[PDB]
């Protein structure tokens, strides 16, 4: 009945948030994770952040920022609170205060 | 009391007073305005410039209304008399300089400074209209700025004056500077009320550095050049030459300042109102104890060469910063 | 006290010529006997509207709302028998007290009255219905000659500042209680919970006194100091610093 | 319209004076309504830019601690992500309120490497705390528009309508005196002159 | 029909009627009053209690203005005659208690009860105006109280009695606990209505439990205490130990509710004004029948005992709680 | 250019027969001397108020605030003194100016001018304020006779059509900026950007003007047309397509 | 010139005109009106349907008021005569269509079209509140219409004719597909006046897509339908063939998008407002252009196919989209 918390990230991100307890099977077996390798387009990562979205016992979503530039629109998009989506950096690409789709409602930062 | 030729005499020696309270014959208060400006008259065909002041011309329209009501005429808009913009308009047309009657060449004035009272603040009634309709200033006494301690209490936003195109000769004869720099003044004022709002919105920390700038002159301005202490020996009065020399070394101090900030926003080391301030903190101080030069002990020329001193020091700072 | 009662059934015309002998009776005992007389003329709408029966016997069109246009002079004449004189120590204090009908600040006596006098003092219905008495709001009054009367020598040294400072917190505890209306108890501060604090024992010790409770006026300030401690010496900004090393102690 | 169409009268003079100052206090009291919500959501404006950073510090450590992880255990990232099972950390609804708005916020509870799995376990305590963050931000930013929109419905269309309509009905009410004055003075008028024809 | 000394005997054995219809002359019209508080005053002369009842005065002042307009006189506010308070203050200062004259002792009264109804609920009209100047009691009309139908539709805010004060003396030795009740009364009444604007504009969600407390006991006074049906055998005629028994219990939850919830703040177990509804809806539902009791069959001394009982079970219930 | 003064100071009743005097003048000037007379009659507030002053010492009917009940045939007589004529090459053509009384466009004299006339320049407070010169709003202003004025032959053949399209798209920028004044920035469409920007470069462009910037008339319609560019031919209802293909694209 | 017989002839040889201008002497405006509607009854005696425009009936009012003031008469509201209203009734009474008297039976009729020129655009006017009590059409014009530019400037919402019952007969067996255009066309009205109403405080955000709907069908309709700009060849006369057909397409797109966007709300493919005015620019375009047919240089013929065509257009284009 609680909600859960889900990634979208490199493997390494992933590995860590397992680590940390995030990931489950649902009774479809659907999980809560995806780990983006080269191998995975711009569609494919839109379709499953999507899906984590509309799934309703979601929660927290966690998406690198480069992930989330690439989805950007997706996420500008989504504007309800409660799927309550976050930034966060990577050895990849580092994280920046700007182009964070919520930080686009506030001017004085 | 006065001082005139070095001795202080009192002001009854050159003042009339035409009072009279609520009281008296309904016909002494509607005529006060008329005896007040017929003796003005008097001593303006005499060749002097008199200056008539009407305590509050909306009590002289209750009495007129009064005697309108008494003699049963036709009640116009909101009671007064079918003309009391007639009357108020004939009263003020008074007012004015004029070349003396009589053989010796004179020149005379009358300067009415008629007061009005607005029902709580509001401008909208028949007398209030009228007499913003028909005279040329509106000196604007704010009591919220009483309260806040800004004396004189002139709002500065809501008064007016309709006679800076008549004085741009005077100005530009002996005051050469003056109008710029007042109406670079009142931009600022203008400006910094404008972004009242924004600081509002978004805070002080959002304003860009030329924003700040224009803030922070426009306090200077208010708590250093507008506000003045009629108690104090030394600016109780202020001669136009110490009015226009501080409001030069303000709009100076702006105009450097801001020229700092935008010539500075191309480098990497660009300039903030943070560092002017700090760098040139004793200047700042400087500004606003302009204030303290007393006009009798310190003359014209120390106030003068003291200012001009000031403003070679702005410039050396500013050299130095830039 | 001499006492003039004009009932509502005694004739109207008596009834403009009380207050005449009540002033001339005042202009008497201070301008020639030399004390200080204090007239309360009780119900000014009752006086306007004997005065509007007279106007309609004389056969003039009614004025401004139904009242004679020259209200305001009569008005004027009544009260301004009143005042300190040249040369002589007694003086004649005026209370005019009106039923502003309707409840309207706006209608030609009560209007007519605040352009003559020099103040007001506002009985609530607000507090009325509260069941404080007296029932005198005291943001809405206004005394323009307050500063006059207080002071060193006249009632004491910190009547002013003490004034100035429970108008400031009462005004503040208002505003605070409207807050507190929406955002709830807990979301207050502790300033905010002080200004409620005081508002109520302001309504509850310095308004509300009973009709045979007399204060003198160092009772007064001893009741407004009580009030003002309930703040530390920090929050009275209204009282200057030298007057709170005297008087906040205790 | 410009008008409320209430006809003049003293009792509409009454109605309109009351409901304009309900109006008014109904606007005071939304307008400390949106200031008690601009105050909290810029102080939850700072604490999301503060907790960003914090996390730019308690990210990277957990991701150095991966890499040094990796660097002893191997290639342990695969068994990880096969071995998911169930969620050992879950995410709880709950309730915040602000003025008289509802804001959700959200419950963190529980169902080399071991150094990885504590950095990792910190890493998802800051981030249910930033995402409860975020979603009180949203919550109060259409919650403070929402308010200022019905202050500024309120202070630009219904105020200056019943303002208008007092004005009207003074206007008009000032009318009706004039009538009865002109017609009490006529009727004074012909008075006179039967009088002066009795005489 | 009536109860005296154990019968049922006819009203009209001490009723008179002066029946005057609209289409009458007016003179008669306007005579009624004046024939009726005569007939008043002479039974008030016999040492007998006279109430009398205006059915309306608006239509005496009606009369009145009719005829000063056939007289050609000129009219005060609203076309009414510059004498109608004159006249007003002559007709209800003849009420009144008196020792009557002539030798054998004797003490009477007039109670007038006049009956006003401005066009349209005015409350500037001017018989209105008049009537407040010199009436002592005014029962004011609540017309969104009269469009809901809660009968009787006075309304508590305006409407204001004067004789309060001249009976405290009775209601000190008669119904000694009756004062404080009626005080706690208006204070929560007033409480209410100030609480109402804050719910309506803003929410209800903001409410502390004193305010919830003061809402619903606000709710429950209004509805079952002031709200009386007069065709019902039970609530015809409220005795005033009915009244007085009734405010003492509902004041007494109200303390004692307000006690529970601010001494249980600050502290663990909690209590909320939801937490008192649920535990004691038959308590609520008792105290909101308390109205229902007949005084025909439930004599004094058994609703005297009934509301001793609601009393005590309210105590029980809240030393549960506690 | 013939002067007819009637200072503040000069007497109230003489300004009843300062315009019949000017009029008059212009009518020899004009139907006897061929002349094209420009009549310029100022303050007719003024002429309006020492009529009421007269009426009122007559007792006359009065009509709305006091004004006589006959002030619509009395205005009228002034200003139906205008026009061509048959068999005459002369012409008066008058521009009474009359201040508004509080602004208000409908008292008595404001609106039974408006009702005798054949159009109004209303000069607006709101553009004043702002330092818009001249600042005359167009939407309460009207001309009857633009509708012969304009067309094919006389000026251009797009003269009507751009006038009412400027209307139209000047009324729905008012109208966004009331609505924005409650919405806020972020709710506007991007029509309503469109009418913001037209509103603003039609105050900046169009009405605003030197004090001696004499404009044709065509400079005038290139100056709408360039505004009216600014939205897609679709959103000009007003213009029929023919005039739109001609006009629009350059 | 119309058509006669296939001869055009001038429109002067049927008009007649009685002109009394505004400074012409007003006591003839009286006559003026009374002069014209004998004129109009002589005609209407032979058999022609005579139409009386009476350019301001507010000047004849104020005529008899100027006269009335001569008199020393006593006024009615706003200073007008005590017989204004029986004057104007007896004048409309005149208009009625009749049986000619005289031996050959024929039919006539005057249509009064009467003016009136509420002072300061009040209809509280006792000249307009009589007018309208005897008048049976309404055609009130709004101000703020006008200075949009938006002539007729017919306020739809106040205005009102008593005789589409009347009427009825006539438009079922002329133009029987008219009576329910013209009832959905003021329900539209009706329904976007009720959504300006809440639109103008809460904002578009919250409107139901059908409400959206509806106000954009309602501008189209005001637009593009209402509005007439009289000073072209094209609006200067618009027959009931156009005033029907128009209105038949843009009620027909309303049908068309009130049905999609209702039977797709439960589906995913959820067509909404938006959705629409993309895919039908060109057709919303086609709408708003339907006023520019003109009557003469195209024929009814063309005009009728056209608006065939623009029908088919949406038909398609419609099902298209779904
Ligand atoms: N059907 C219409 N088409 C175009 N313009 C119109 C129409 N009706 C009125 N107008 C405009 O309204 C203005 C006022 O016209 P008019 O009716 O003469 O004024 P009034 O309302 O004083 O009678 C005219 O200048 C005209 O341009």
């Amino acid at each position: 009945r609680g909600k859960l918390i889900a990634v979208i990230g490199d493997e390494d991100t992933v590995t860590g948030f397992l680590l940390g307890g995030i990931g489950e099977l649902n009774k479809n077996r659907h999980p809560n994770f995806l780990v983006v390798e080269k191998d995975t387009t711009i569609n494919e990562i839109e379709d499953t952040f999507r899906q984590f979205l509309n799934r309703d016992d979601i929660g927290i979503i966690l998406i690198n920022q480069y992930i989330a530039e690439m989805v950007r629109h997706a996420l500008d998009a989504h504007q309800r609170s409660i799927p309550a989506v976050l930034e966060i950096p990577s050895k990849e690409h580092p994280y920046d205060a700007a182009k964070d789709s919520i930080l686009r409602r506030a001017k004085g930062m | 009391t006065m001082e005139v030729d070095g001795k202080v005499e009192s002001i009854m020696k050159r003042t009339a007073l035409v009072a009279n309270t609520s009281n008296m014959p309904v016909a002494a208060r509607e005529a006060s305005i008329y005896t007040g400006i017929t003796l003005s008259e008097y001593f303006r065909d005499m060749g002097y410039h008199v200056s008539m002041m009407a305590d509050s011309t909306s009590r002289w329209a209750e009495a007129l209304r009064e005697i309108s009501g008494r003699l049963a005429e036709m009640p116009a808009d909101s009671g007064y008399p079918a003309y009391l913009g007639a009357r108020l308009a004939s009263f003020y047309e008074r007012a004015g300089r004029v070349k003396c009657l009589g053989n010796p060449e004179r020149e005379g004035s009358v300067s009415i400074v008629g007061a009005v009272s607005p029902p709580g603040g509001d401008f909208s009634d028949p007398v209030t209209s009228a007499t913003l309709g028909i005279v040329q200033v509106f000196w604007g006494l704010d009591k919220k700025l009483a309260q806040r301690k800004h004396f004189p209490s002139v709002n500065w936003l809501i008064s007016y004056s309709k006679y800076m195109r008549a004085l741009d000769e005077y100005y530009d004869k002996h005051f050469t500077e003056f109008v710029p720099l007042r109406t670079k003044a009142k931009e600022i004022l203008q400006e910094e009320e404008d972004l009242a709002e924004i600081v509002q919105l978004v805070g002080k920390a959002s304003l860009a550095e030329t924003d700040k700038i224009t803030l922070e002159v426009a306090k200077l301005i208010k708590d250093d050049f507008l506000q003045q202490n009629g108690y104090t020996p030394y600016d109780r009065f202020c001669p136009f030459y110490k009015t226009v020399g501080m409001l030069s070394n303000m709009i100076s101090f702006y105009d450097m300042a801001r020229r700092a900030v935008e010539t500075t926003a191309q480098s990497d080391n660009k300039i903030t109102w943070s560092i002017i301030r700090e760098h040139m903190g004793e200047i700042l101080y400087k500004l606003s104890s302009m204030k303290f030069k007393d006009p009798v002990k310190d003359g014209e020329a120390k106030i003068k060469a003291d200012y001009a001193q000031l403003l070679e020091d702005m410039q050396n700072a500013f050299r130095s910063l830039e | 006290v001499c006492l003039f009662l004009n009932l509502a059934n005694d004739p109207t015309i008596e009834r403009i010529i009380t207050p005449r002998l009540a002033l001339t009776t005042a202009e008497f005992l201070a301008y020639q006997c030399e004390k200080h007389v204090l007239v309360i003329l009780t119900d000014m709408s009752s006086y306007a509207e004997a005065l509007r029966e007279v106007s309609a016997a004389r056969e003039e069109v009614p004025g401004r709302r139904g009242f004679p246009g020259y209200m305001y002079t009569d008005l004027a004449t009544i009260y301004e028998r009143a005042g300190r004189v040249e040369g002589r120590n007694g003086s004649i204090t005026q209370i005019p007290i009106l039923t502003m009908p309707n409840d309207d600040i706006t209608h030609p006596i009560p209007d007519l009255t605040g352009y003559i006098t020099e103040g007001q003092i506002y009985v609530d219905r607000q507090l009325h219905n509260r069941q404080i008495y007296p029932p005198i709001n005291v943001l809405p009054s206004l005394s323009r000659l307050m500063k006059s009367a207080i002071g060193e020598g006249m009632t004491r040294k910190d009547h002013a500042d003490v004034s100035n400072q429970l108008y400031a917190c009462y005004a503040i505890g208002k505003d605070v209680q409207a807050m507190k209306a929406v955002v709830g108890e807990e979301a207050l501060t502790s300033d905010d919970l002080l200004y409620l604090e005081f508002l109520q024992k302001f309504e509850k010790n310095f308004i509300t006194q009973g009709p045979y409770e007399n204060r003198t006026v160092y009772e007064t300030l001893d009741i407004g100091w009580q009030l003002l401690r309930i703040f530390p010496k920090e929050m009275l900004k209204r009282i200057p610093q030298s007057t709170l090393s005297e008087f906040y102690p205790r | 319209k410009d008008r409320i169409e209430i006809f003049p009268s003293r009792m509409a003079q009454t109605i309109m004076k009351a409901r304009l100052k309900g109006a008014q206090t109904g606007r005071n009291l939304l307008k400390k309504k949106s200031d008690a919500l601009t105050l909290r959501f810029r102080q939850i404006l700072k604490k999301i830019i503060e907790t960003k950073m914090l996390m730019g510090e308690v990210m990277r450590e957990a991701a150095f601690s991966l890499a040094e992880a990796k660097f002893t255990a191997g290639d342990f990232s695969t068994t990880v992500i096969q071995n998911v099972n169930k969620a050992q950390v879950k995410i709880r609804a709950k309730k915040d309120n602000v003025a008289g708005v509802t804001l959700p916020v959200f419950e963190h509870y529980h169902e080399q490497l071991a150094k990885l799995k504590r950095n990792y376990a910190k890493a998802v305590e800051l981030l249910v705390e930033l995402a409860s963050l975020q979603t009180s931000f949203v919550t109060l930013d259409e919650a403070i528009k929402i308010t200022n929109r019905r202050v500024n419905a309120i202070e630009h269309v219904i105020i200056p309508r019943i303002e208008r309509t007092l004005a009207y009905i003074i206007t008009e009410l000032d009318e009706r005196e004039r009538e009865e004055f002109y017609r009490l003075k006529k009727i004074q008028e012909k008075k006179k002159i039967i009088k002066e024809k009795s005489e």
